[PDB]
């Protein structure tokens, strides 16, 4: 991902 | 001594004493516990925390809101609160200060005289009362007839008064609220991408929504203008240090009030239930009701809201009937301030629920409150 | 001519034409570059190895999953994997056949946007179409009513359908799924002593975790038996040819799924999601889904998951409520199944994102595929 | 009587009583046994000399490590190290005395439940308790949040730790450290010519890391200086009175930590581990891990390796948040001195594992006190 | 709530 | 170790 978690 | 208002609300505990102009402590009605292993670095620490404190420390607590829609779930948790607010937000003994309650409208009688029953005996109040939200609202807002849209945390329910005569039978509660609001950008946030999971994440989510969320005046028109590369597009900095930018989920989020379907619920929207509650009551009072719409609640804050439902009201209430909607911006508190007006009136102060009353009649007392 | 459907899943790409009843190419989704020396010794070489070549000769290699979590992350190496799947598994130009593809529910649109743009541009795809997994192992397993629980290697959701009618609004998405279970296991092989570091050390402890690892019915029971030194102690011999033991190890890596704390989650076990979704639905919904609890996913084939999901199921709904857990044989490949059964469906023709479609409305047109 | 910390590092044994401010007897954890004949010159010798005593007379020895990379390999080495520490250095009586432990993050049971054995039946200690080397770190810095790396001889792990609540799947192992970097010196110092084989080599090879080496703040610019000869030239007499010259050599063996790749190794550096450690943690928790980077360990004490740590994790870190970098000066006994401050605490008496304890529970005791 | 609702 | 580096 981009905010929150990696991906 | 003096009359104390504990507005427990359904995620904002307010509370102070009677005669004052704003509560005295105001922080948010959550329960934090440790989550990460047994402690290495330690030396002094608590088990649970309460309040502001569970907040501050969040990162390593897993938060869980004792009141759910209105209702109380957890009630060691809300005793926890309760205790927590007496004893160092206002940091008086209970025993000494009659305490005044507000509870929803169409709410489980078990829950209120729980709520009773537990106030009662495991604190000392001399006297407690417990009142409904919106009748505080109308109090805060000086006037005797209108019809009060009290959108909290966990409920939103609508109480129609004409001369201090309550209509219990038009009173429309709905369970969409602030929560919702904030699951549902939980949800839609994950379209950009920016997810937000975990109960501290929720606490950022809803950060976002009080800040930069607003309500569309039409709705059609803001989405066609943010999918037109618009400047609706606001930037957020996330606790972390990473920035996220919030384009058509800034008029998304608090569209589900008027548009209960975008999570799958039956219900109409605000201003439909509005509606509705003005259209069963006596034709005579409708031209009274129209002109004194009397907001309150946390989620009415939104930047918009008064004139979008201002606009959905009269497209749906014939067009010779002036609407006028009041929007103090005291709403966050609204109800606290009636409830401390309600409590220093001198004619209230027969009306409260003494220790007496309370062992006479067992904790099946409060149902002579109704309004 | 005849359409194809590529389930590129996060961690194993299953490809292959509509109608058939098995993938005709399944690899694993590895895009591995060398990471030693180029060396002298040198006749023909390649600067990136995909699929199973990767994993054929993973020594000399730094494995990187293009997919994880759902998500793709480095679009080169997806493009390389499409490319070597078309070209090299499938051996046809997909410039002739449609192709279906698989998206997991809640997921960014501009993922999905990017994934349509690319097979429209870089390949000349006639017509493609993006699916939910769990629609398609829905369609899989022939009924058109239940919950599809598919826990992937990278992801694992909810959604319940009745009827047909997907609801958008109870689907549970969790971020615990085959890879996670093997850093855990990886984690975990510490305690006996043997652990494993490196990308092709994590393939070992994925294929030991595949080979030994099984789910108990009873957590507790299972952990003291394996304490009180029990016959649950299985040897798995490495590629080295050491043999190495494991013991409670073989039930703890995929307790993960129903203990999310275990790697410090907050999110509940899968159980829980399952029966939260479930009660998200209607009460007239509710039964229906109970007894069609459909599970697909490669990391539902753990040993005994079906019984230890039905129990904690059971322990959760209503004693009166009949629970059912279908898991067909062909769980692994139950979303590919599903989309080469719709895929070939005579109503499902018209529903295909043509060419023209796409030039007319750029890549921002797969909104209307919504499941 | 009093508490005594044995902190037993993989290559430098501190051990003292607890309360102190540095350790009382500090000797490489070294056993060395004669290589050479016995021969006609005897007078009074030994099979096994221990420690400094080794090291004094290395050139007819053949030292070997018992503990590297944080696991005992030869346990009656240990023994032997033990006994000597306890009846040598320390000079007191083991069994009056209680031993507190430290273990690194991430390490097998059997290596902490045999070293429990063994300091219950071959010593007599009333009560031992095992640490982790990190929050023994965390300890002596004084602070109670923060993130820890303890750069050792045989192994680099890192323990993030919030308000004390250190979280046990954030914690990154690595296995670089004072032994891998001497060996990558001793093969790169082929380039120059000097070559060092054997162990005594092996040893001067450590005195001319420890004396001469450092770590650039930027690699390439600094390799670029030294190739375009500059007074990046330093000069080692070696014990036989030859001298030797090291160029960028002085900041290539120290380079591996943030490179790997060096030796092979497919792990990232030091700042990407602390980085993803950090990152690791709840989004609320970054903002102090940022800010309260604790390192200890022997390795890092090269010059400017503090400053290097905070450029690259800059790099890596959001811009807008800063990011400070502890470094006391005590680094090399940082653990130890953590070690003497938890052992003479009050709360800390009732955490010790008391002999009676363990006979009641066996060996397999020390699972209670995990970190 | 206990039919209908969570609460 | 046993499986895996040498310790
Ligand atoms: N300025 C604001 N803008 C948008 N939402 C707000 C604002 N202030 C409060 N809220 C929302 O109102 C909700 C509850 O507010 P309030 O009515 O004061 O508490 P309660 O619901 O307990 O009475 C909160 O969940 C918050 O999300
Ligand atoms: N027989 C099995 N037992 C346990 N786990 C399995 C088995 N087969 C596959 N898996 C796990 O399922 C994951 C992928 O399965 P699958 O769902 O078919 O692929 P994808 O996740 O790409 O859709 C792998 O990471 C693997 O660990
Ligand atoms: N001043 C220094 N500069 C560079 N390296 C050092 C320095 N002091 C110690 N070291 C390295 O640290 C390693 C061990 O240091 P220390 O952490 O005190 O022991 P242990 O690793 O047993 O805890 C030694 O192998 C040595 O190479
Ligand atoms: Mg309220
Ligand atoms: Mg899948
Ligand atoms: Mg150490």
């Amino acid at each position: 991902w981009x905010a929150x978690c990696p991906a | 001594t003096t009359a104390l208002v504990c507005d427990n609300g359904s995620g904002l505990v307010k509370a102070g004493f009677a005669g004052d102009d704003a509560p005295r402590a105001v922080f948010p009605s959550i329960v934090g516990r440790p989550r990460h292993q047994g402690v290495m670095v330690g030396m002094g620490q608590k088990d649970s925390y309460v309040g502001d404190e569970a907040q501050s420390k969040r990162g390593i607590l897993t938060l869980k809101y004792p009141i759910e829609h209105g209702i109380i779930t957890n009630w060691d948790d809300m005793e926890k609160i309760w205790h927590h607010t007496f004893y160092n937000e206002l940091r008086v003994a209970p025993e000494e200060h009659p305490t005044l309650l507000t509870e929803a409208p169409l709410n489980p009688k078990a829950n209120r005289e729980k709520m009773t029953q537990i106030m009662f005996e495991t604190f000392n109040v001399p006297a407690m009362y417990v009142a409904i939200q919106a009748v505080l609202s109308l109090y805060a807002s000086g006037r005797t007839t209108g019809i009060v849209l009290d959108s909290g945390d966990g409920v939103t329910h609508n109480v129609p008064i004409y001369e201090g005569y309550a209509l219990p039978h038009a009173i429309m509660r709905l369970d969409l609220a602030g929560r919702d609001l904030t699951d549902y950008l939980m949800k839609i946030l994950t379209e950009r991408g920016y997810s937000f999971v975990t109960t501290a994440e929720r606490e950022i989510v809803r950060d976002i929504k009080e800040k930069l969320c607003y309500v569309a005046l039409d709705f059609e028109n803001e989405m066609a203008t943010a999918a037109s590369s618009s400047s609706l597009e606001k930037s957020y900095e996330l606790p972390d240090g990473q920035v996220i930018t919030i384009g058509n989920e800034r008029f998304r989020c608090p569209e589900t009030l008027f548009q209960p379907s975008f999570i799958g619920m039956e219900s109409a929207g605000i201003h439909e239930t509005t509606y509705n509650s003005i259209m069963k009551c006596d034709i005579d009072i409708r031209k009274d009701l129209y002109a004194n719409n009397v907001m309150s609640g946390g989620t009415t804050m939104y930047p918009g809201i008064a004139d979008r439902m201002q606009k959905e009201i009269t497209a749906l209430a014939p067009s010779t009937m002036k609407i006028k909607i009041i929007a103090p911006p005291e709403r966050k508190y609204s109800v606290w301030i009636g409830g401390s007006i309600l409590a220093s009136l001198s004619t209230f102060q027969q009306m409260w629920i003494t220790k007496q009353e309370y062992d006479e009649a067992g904790p099946s007392i409060v149902h002579r409150k109704c309004f």
